């Protein structure tokens, strides 16, 4: 009861997703943007290059890199159980 | 507890496909105060920007709308330095139909089309009715320094 899974597809400008992707409570935002920058698809008008280009928004909160997925849990956060969809914001500084 | 439930149902029907555009859930327990993110749309000048609102179920919810206030400053003729929003679903138009998604989707189009004939802050429905070059200007710039 430290380090427990879940599921997170990650939901973009254009409207397309990636994901879903099983991740840990225990993983960093950071992470999660990290792993947002590699599977990037392909022949889109904005391509991150860097995490520093990435936000993460979750239920309404903007996600901080050095928080894990398991402080950025809110009681209602979940309240299917499943795959919890996550926001991806590109912007270019 | 018509309330709740409506309101539960929405939270899930969101998770389940949240609109592109809007993030939001509840802050903490309390399931009538939720936090959202409306992403500025590319065909605005608010495009990239991040606007943060606030969100308060009435008790007696559908069949009065939400309370909604932008937290994120933004340079608007329908919303005021309070993060007041002048939105037509939110009071003549409100049904009981629509949903905290429909409400936020709807504040996305106003950051797109906005309706300079009914301002909430009239330097800027001036500007933009009068110069629009420069409202489109002003935030963008007021999109950079407060929104990203």
């Amino acid at each position: 009861p430290e380090e427990e899974s879940i599921d997170i597809k990650f939901r973009l400008y254009d409207g397309s997703d990636i994901g879903p992707f099983r991740y840990s409570a225990a993983s960093t935002v950071d992470f999660l943007k990290q792993r947002v920058v590699s599977d990037w698809p392909k022949g889109k008008t904005v391509v991150p290059k860097g995490i520093n280009e990435v936000k993460l928004i979750s239920s309404g909160k903007i996600l901080e890199n050095n928080k894990t997925v398991g402080q950025c849990k809110t009681p209602f956060g979940d309240i299917a159980g499943g795959v919890i969809v996550m926001h991806v914001v590109v912007q270019p500084s | 507890t018509m309330a709740s439930k409506r309101i539960l149902k929405e939270l899930k029907d969101l998770q389940k496909d949240p609109p592109t555009s809007c993030s939001a859930g509840p802050v903490a327990e309390d399931m009538f105060h939720w936090q959202a993110t409306i992403m500025g749309p590319a065909e605005s000048p608010y495009s990239g920007g991040v606007f943060l609102v606030t969100i308060h179920f009435p008790p007696d919810y559908p069949f009065k709308p939400p309370k909604v206030a932008f937290r994120t400053k933004v340079f608007h003729p329908n919303i005021n330095s309070n993060g007041s929003i002048c939105l037509d679903i939110l009071k003549e138009q409100w049904s009981p139909a629509l949903t905290i998604s429909k409400v936020l989707l709807s504040i996305c189009s106003l950051l797109t089309d906005p309706n300079p004939d009914d301002p909430l802050v009239p330097e800027i429905a001036h500007m933009y009715k009068t110069d629009r070059a420069k409202y489109e200007a002003t935030a963008r710039n007021w999109t950079q320094k407060y929104a990203m």
